[PDB]
């Protein structure tokens, strides 16, 4: 409807806020990847697992650099 | 040959003790649905996707068993894409979880007390099998105690 | 999404290489994230806010530590998200300097005083 | 076990291996209290 | 090849048994041979699923 498009507006705002929080703490991830991480955090997830994966996939291209 | 391979599929999945015209009519449906489809990402990854859904529901070494067996199964890839579609549809003890008094090289982690209450549900399941059985003995006769002459009995039908 | 393929989406995000070009890193991730996906900890965006402050104070930008305080106000103003803890704790986990001790700093309960 | 440690912490002539020994008996009281905490949460059993 | 194809059939029996498929040994070997011909798997998935409903109304 219109009020169902206003929910998506309140998500597009909220994501802009999450992107600002991402940049003032300085990650090396951009908006496209960050949205996938937001998908993951919606189901509820532990970063003690996730951070190792990110620092590994950034370590899997030093030999393909 | 292939006109028999759907018929042998038809025989093995049909049990026994009409059903003598039905086999020959069901291979007709087997061909009639073969050519409805024909007119109109690796294989191992789908197996990795089902093992992940094992791990979320607990049972870790089982998912590790699935993957150690598909790593040697790489040595069939057109069978697994069929296998993943029939892995959801079905038909219509160990002492080393909480023991440290064995071995000599045995872990120290101390207590658990996070699923030791779900170590008593381990016993609740066993008593819940043998109490559902006594519920399935009292109903199959309580359907008999209230009945009427010859409503399910064809002996009055003679 | 469905959580199994959603990992592969991340794996294809960072390296653009296909999911048929490497299968061990992807297997390593289905090894690591599963059995560490559902929390076994008690959640607190409060405690994580109070260390996000402690991180941005450690970079000695006090206005940005007050800018996060407004962005966190906006986050509650919408109310389109349920688990507001997780993503902030994630972005906190990936913290990095653009330019000690931690066991004597507050961490959450590992469910050793609460079990169902 | 608690009564012993109650007086050894006033004592000082117990070396510093003894005050490492008895210091690695604090964790071992803690874990008891952890067990009891778990039991207290589930009380409201038998 | 023959010992290795015996081993790969055995491993293929195990992973479909713990996933608790309704199929058995013989119908596994049939389906394996049908996919070894080059027949579309997407069509065999229909005939197994419609047989496994339609055979019970007979009994």
């Amino acid at each position: 409807a219109a009020a169902a498009a206003a929910n998506l507006n309140a998500v597009r705002e909220t994501m802009d806020v999450l992107l600002e929080i991402s940049r003032i703490l300085n990650t090396g991830l951009d908006m496209e990847t960050l949205s996938i991480c937001v998908r993951l955090c919606e189901q509820g997830i532990n970063p003690e697992a996730l951070s190792s994966v990110i620092k590994e996939l950034r370590k899997a291209t030093e030999a393909l650099k | 040959s292939i006109t028999q391979l759907f018929d042998d599929l038809c025989e093995a999945l049909l049990p026994a003790a009409n059903r003598k015209r039905a086999k020959r009519s069901l291979k007709k449906v087997a061909y009639n649905a073969l050519f409805t489809n024909l007119f109109q990402l690796p294989a191992r990854n789908k197996i990795l996707m089902l093992s992940f859904d094992l791990r979320v529901g607990g049972l870790g070494p089982k998912a590790d068993r699935l993957e150690e067996l598909v790593e040697e199964l790489e040595a069939v890839g057109s069978v697994l894409d069929l296998l993943v579609q029939l892995a959801g549809s079905g038909p219509p003890r160990d002492y080393f979880l909480n023991n440290k008094h064995v071995g000599r090289n045995v872990p120290y982690s101390g207590y658990d007390c996070d699923d030791l209450s779900v170590f008593e549900m381990d016993v609740q399941s066993l008593i819940s099998r043998e109490e559902c059985l006594c519920h399935s003995m009292i109903q199959e006769t309580l359907q008999v105690m209230e009945a009427a002459p010859g409503t399910g009995l064809p002996t009055v039908g003679l | 999404k469905s959580p199994n393929v959603l990992l592969q989406n991340l794996c294809c995000r960072i390296l653009g290489r296909s999911e048929a070009d490497v299968a061990q890193q992807f297997q390593y991730a289905v090894r690591v994230i599963g059995s560490n996906f559902a929390p076994t900890v008690e959640r607190d965006e409060f405690l994580v806010a109070e260390k996000i402050k402690k991180e941005l104070i450690r970079q000695r930008r006090e206005a940005d530590a007050a800018l996060f305080s407004e962005l966190h106000r906006k986050l509650h103003s919408q109310g389109v998200l349920k688990n507001k803890w997780s993503i902030l704790y994630l972005l906190l986990s990936l913290s990095e300097d653009p330019r000690s001790y931690a066991t004597l700093f507050a961490q959450a309960l590992p469910r050793d005083a609460h079990s169902t | 076990i608690r009564r012993y440690t109650d007086q050894r912490s006033l004592d000082r002539s117990f070396g510093l291996v003894g005050q490492s020994f008895c210091a690695a008996l604090h964790q071992e009281l803690r874990e008891y209290y952890r067990l009891l905490s778990v039991l207290h949460s589930q009380l409201q059993l038998t």
